[PDB]
């Protein structure tokens, strides 16, 4: 188990973001997801140029 | 987002498609939950549809008392559920620990539950199983709806599906009856039976005569509960839809009023 995920500095971590809450909708809301008529499809990778 | 994006912390839990971790999305460093699915047993168990769903609702919903998906992604054998992190964890964990809850605590969970189901009723969303087990707590123990397993959308017509949880189905399932929006009503009502109590109201040693007890109200209240929980159980557990007590109307009871000491948790800003 990593460091910051448990006891200690997890409830420290967890206590900071819940006073110090971050703009979800923006950060993860505004970003691109898989239209879900494609989630069972094929998974094309992140990276493809030549 | 990629699986590269999140440092993996710990499991949380087994689900039936594969498991939640704790991870750390690395740009932000900031903790959510991931849920795990794989794509091979979804398509097994023929459950794709009811998963589009399921995601299509809870990722267009965003209240303080309802668990936020914030996004997905897949890859070629899974699909990855960034969900809100419930650092007190399952609320029915917390009920069989303590037995029941003190009327603080269930009139607090109670105003939660009702501001996240008008949310979700403005919305023509239905619940349909609402109880313990399909809610989880927050930093300050805040109710979050996690589970929207059997929820769906109805925006015009009256619906027919058999759904729920046993001990908590209401009448009109049980004969059945179409239903509507307040079915939520009816298991509110159940759930706060059940915080108050430790055991829901209709608990029998077998199916038919839980329907029984349920069809005909048979609701028997402990001496221990006071005026005001009795008062606001009796008016959400009515055998006419119509008759229940509304959302708004159970937010607003003096009950509710009283004893909860709800908090909304800070927003960006
Ligand atoms: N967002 C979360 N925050 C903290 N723990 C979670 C979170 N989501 C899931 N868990 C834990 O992971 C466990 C299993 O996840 P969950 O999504 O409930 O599957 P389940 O309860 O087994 N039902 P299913 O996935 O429908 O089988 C839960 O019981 C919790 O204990």
């Amino acid at each position: 188990i990593p460091a910051w995920a448990s006891g200690n500095l997890l409830t420290q971590a967890i206590r900071q973001q819940y006073y110090k809450p971050i703009d979800v909708d923006r950060m993860y809301g505004t970003i691109d997801s898989p239209k879900l008529e494609e989630l069972f499809n094929k998974s094309k990778p992140r990276y493809f140029k030549r | 987002f990629t699986i590269d994006d999140f440092d993996i912390g710990r499991p949380l839990g087994k689900g039936k498609f594969g498991n939640v971790y704790l991870a750390r999305e690395k740009q932000n460093k900031f903790i959510m939950a991931l849920k795990v699915l794989f794509k091979s047993q979804l398509e097994k168990e023929g459950v794709e549809h009811q998963l589009r769903r399921e995601i299509e609702i809870q990722s267009h919903l965003r209240h303080p008392n309802i668990l936020r998906m914030y996004n997905y992604f897949h890859d070629r054998k899974r699909i990855y559920l960034m969900l809100e992190f419930a650092p007190r964890g399952e609320l029915y964990k917390e009920l069989q620990k303590h037995g029941r809850f003190d009327e603080q605590r269930s009139a607090t969970f109670m105003e939660e539950l009702a501001d996240a189901l008008h949310y979700c009723h403005e919305r023509k969303v239905i619940h349909r199983d609402i109880k313990p087990e399909n809610l989880l707590m927050g930093y300050k123990g805040e109710l979050k709806i996690a589970d929207f397993g059997w929820s769906v959308h109805a925006p015009s017509l009256r619906r027919r599906t058999m759904c729920g949880t046993l001990d908590y189905l209401p009448p009109e399932m049980i004969e059945g009856k179409t239903h509507d929006e307040k079915v939520d009503l009816w298991c509110a009502g159940v759930l706060c039976y059940e915080f108050l109590v430790g055991m829901p109201p209709f608990d029998s040693p077998s199916h038919t005569e839980t329907h029984r007890r349920i069809v005909n109200v048979d609701l028997k209240f402990p001496p221990f509960l006071s005026d005001g929980s009795k008062d606001l159980i009796s008016k959400l557990l009515r055998y006419h839809p119509p008759q229940r007590l509304p959302l708004k109307g159970v937010m607003e009871h003096p009950w509710v009023k009283a004893n909860s000491r709800r908090v909304l948790p800070p927003v960006y800003q």
